[PDB]
Formats: structure tokens, sequence, C-alpha cells
């Protein structure tokens, strides 16, 4: 079950079924953004490269469960941990056990940055209509859009993206208003509004 | 040093075979053992399979025998196929290099060691999607640039599947771009922005054009951005 702890404190994960026989547990880490990669072998054992703040359990005594600890928390330990555990009186396992994800309580705020564009000749053109609303690299991650033609709140015609966690930590997101030229044409001006920790940005674009 | 570029259809139709290939570089395909795993949207990680040179070569269960994975000593690649395509066979598809170690807790000869497998390099992976429906190529737009920097991008819209890829002036642009994760439209298709931060004084001299490829329909568009009147 997910976890979050204040940095310099020690998170623990525990993944699988109680061990029978001896084990030799695999420990994998996938951050946001990111390939998997190895962390843990063998129980305990750190591929080069591992801090040595990341440890995995022995297999001793039986009846237990794989537990990973990392020490000395920081921000970039912030990801997704797997397991993949072998028992020597169990049937190989196919699928990885585990996936908590660990937060790192703490991080600074960031605000987004926020980009309006209007839409394109080649796509009015085409005769079609479309706003692109740009917000990166903001934490947290929740994030409201609202779109306005004028002073008047649109919400027909608004497609927007879950935030997603990137590789630094922070989130990304965006929002579309699909028009016609002539709607476009229309209001004197449509806006953007994102609002992010208590605080709304509002970007703008006319005609 | 060493790395995995796996490719594949980006679309398959249910009933019909998944093939996928790994291109490795930076390691022979002699040396080790290699997987191939699978995340499905959300979480969870599936091994699928491993396959040696030696052809220690095994499968999960759970894949009711319809992949075979298979080396090309020349062309340096592990393949994947996947028979029988369901909607459950969608995701992320993982190729990565395999060890294996030996987990010896008792006397040799009476058998008490096992085989273990780690995997230490994986490849960004490649998605998959299966589905009826047909591929629809992007639209390709350009978004003009208007604190001493300006920001320009490309719009791609409504193509299906995932996914595209965006590079700018063919690589050799990647500071400070920003390719944004595609949207879900009620319609079933895909767009997506990419926008580059850039230093004003530089919008009439340096030329920006945004390199859109979209496999699955073999789309290919290079879009050239410039600031409007
Ligand atoms: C072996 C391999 O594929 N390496 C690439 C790496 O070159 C690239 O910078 C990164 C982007 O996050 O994605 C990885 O998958």
């Amino acid at each position: 079950s997910d976890i979050s702890v204040a940095p310099g404190e020690t998170a623990r994960i525990s993944c699988g079924e109680k061990s029978l026989g001896s084990r030799a547990v695999q420990w994998y880490q996938h951050r946001a953004g990111q390939a998997p990669s190895l962390i843990i072998y063998n129980n305990q054992d750190r591929p080069s490269g591992i801090p040595e703040r990341f440890s995995g359990s022995p297999d001793s005594p039986f009846g237990t469960t794989a537990t990973l600890t990392i020490t000395s928390v920081e921000a970039g330990d912030e990801a997704d941990y797997y397991c993949h555990i072998w028992d020597s009186r169990v049937p190989t396992k196919w699928v990885f056990g585990g996936g908590t994800t660990l937060t790192v309580l703490g991080q600074p705020k960031a605000a987004p940055s926020v980009t309006l564009f209007p839409p394109s000749s080649e796509e009015l053109q085409a005769n079609k209509a479309t706003l692109v609303c740009l917000i990166s690299d903001f934490y947290p991650g929740a994030v409201t859009v609202a779109w306005k033609a004028d002073s008047s709140p649109v919400k027909a015609g608004v497609e927007t993206t879950t935030p997603s966690k990137q590789s630094n930590n922070k989130y990304a997101a965006s929002s579309y208003l699909s028009l016609t030229p002539e709607q476009w044409k229309s209001h004197r001006s449509y806006s953007c509004q994102v609002t992010h920790e208590g605080s709304t940005v509002e970007k703008t674009v006319a005609p | 040093q060493m790395q995995l570029q796996e490719s594949g259809p980006g679309l398959v139709k249910p009933s019909e075979t998944l093939s996928l290939t790994c291109s490795v570089s930076g390691a022979s395909i002699s040396d080790s053992y290699w997987s191939w795993i699978r995340r499905s949207p959300g979480k969870g990680l599936e091994w699928i399979g491993y396959v040696h040179k030696s052809g220690d070569t095994n499968y999960s269960p759970s894949l009711k025998s319809r992949v075979n994975l298979s080396l090309d000593t020349s062309k340096n690649q592990v393949s994947l196929s996947l028979v029988a395509a369901t909607a459950a066979d969608s995701g992320k598809y993982y190729c990565a290099r395999t060890l294996h170690g030996r987990r010896i807790y008792g006397i040799v000869a009476f058998n008490e060691w096992f085989t273990y497998f780690y995997m230490d390099v994986w490849g960004n992976g490649t998605q998959v999607t299966v589905s009826s429906a047909s591929t629809k190529g992007p639209s390709v737009f350009p978004l003009a640039p208007s604190g001493g920097t300006a920001a320009l991008g490309c719009l791609v819209k409504d193509y299906f599947p995932e996914p595209v890829t965006v590079s700018w002036n063919s690589g050799a642009l990647t500071s400070g771009v920003h390719t944004f994760p595609a949207v879900l439209q009620s319609s079933g298709l895909y767009s997506l922005s990419s926008v580059v931060t850039v230093p004003s004084s530089s919008l009439g001299t340096q030329t920006y054009i945004c390199n859109v490829n979209h496999k699955p329909s073999n789309t290919k568009v290079d879009k050239r951005v410039e600031p409007k009147s």
C-alpha cells in the first residue's frame, strides 16, 4: 500500500507472501518517465551504482516477507517499487509483486508554466480551430483548467489531460478547446485559466 | 554503452499476430538471456518469457502458449511473437537483457539449489494496441511564437494509435524541449503538443522544424514553425 515519507527518514516496502524455502528476491525501481531498473538482487546484493541506503532482506528465518528498505530518503527516490521473489518451495512467479509508490513529502512547490496558442493559419484553412493550452513543471500535481470565451465560461469542446509525473518529479498537463473558425472569431478573445495551489493563472489570445 | 531499441507495429487486429523486435547495440545477444516484460495501463509488470542462444527458453504459463521468443545473431536482434492478439495483450512491451544466478542453499548433489533471473538493462519499450479500428495519421500544425525567451511548437492532431515521436531540428535541438503526453479525445483519437522554449533574439536568425513520426500509419512529417504577422 502506497507510502509517503519526509526527507531523511526511511521507507519500508514489503512485497509478496511469506517465504517457505530459501529465496532469491530481486527488487526493481520504476521512476516516472523512465524504464524500470534493477536495484537489488539475490535478496540484498546491489548492482554497482546503487547507494548503500537501499537494502533488501535476508531469506532467514523462513516465513518472513521480502522487505525493501530505503534510508535517508530524498526526492529522487520517488518511484514505484516491485519485487521478484524466487522460492525454492514454490513454482516460479511470472508476474512482479508490489508496485508500491513512494511519495517523498516536503518537496518545494512549483508554479505551472502556462502557454496558450491560438489556432494556426493552416488549421483555420482546413476549416477547423484549436486553442492549445500547455501547462508544465508544476508541483504538486493537482490542477484545474477553465476556458473562457470573452468572459463567458466554456465547457463544451474541451479536452484536458490528467497530470502526469515527469522524471524531475514535477507534472505536466495540457488542455484543448475545439472551435469552428466562425466561433473562434465571434468572441472578442479567449482565455485559459489554470488553478494550482490557490493561484489561478490566466493566458489570453485574440483574433 | 548498451542500448535496446524495441520496435513493433503499434496496432494489431484482434486474433492476429503481434510481432515485436528488439535491436541490440553495445552488447552481443550471445552473452546472456533476453526477456520481454509487458506493463499494462496503470501499474504492474508481467515477465513474458526468456530466451537464450543455447535454447534455455521458458514462458509465462498465463500467456497460454501463445508466445515465441527467438534470436537472430546476424541482425543482433531478439524477436517476440504473440499469437491470437486480444485486448488484454495491449500495453508497453519491454526488451531487457537478463542475467542468471544460482541460489545454493544446501548440498548441490541433493539438488538443493535453483536458478533465478534478474533483468539489469531495460529498453524504453514500445507501445502496443489491439483493436479492429484503423490507424489514422496525425495532422501536424505549427504553433508560432509571439522573459527574453519565446515558446513555439507543433500540434499533432487526431491520430491512432499511440505513440508518436517529436524531434526538433533532426535531434540537434533538445535543450528546452517539452513534448506533452497525448490527450485521449472522446472521439477515441489522440493529439499532442511539442513546445520548445527559445531565446527571443534567435526568432529571426535560427530555423525551427519539428519532426513528427507516427509509425503505425507510416506518417513522417516535418513542420517549419516561425513567427507570424
Ligand atoms: C537503451 C535506451 O533505449 N536508452 C534510451 C536513452 O538513450 C534515452 O535518453 C532515454 C530517454 O528517457 O530512453 C532510453 O530508453
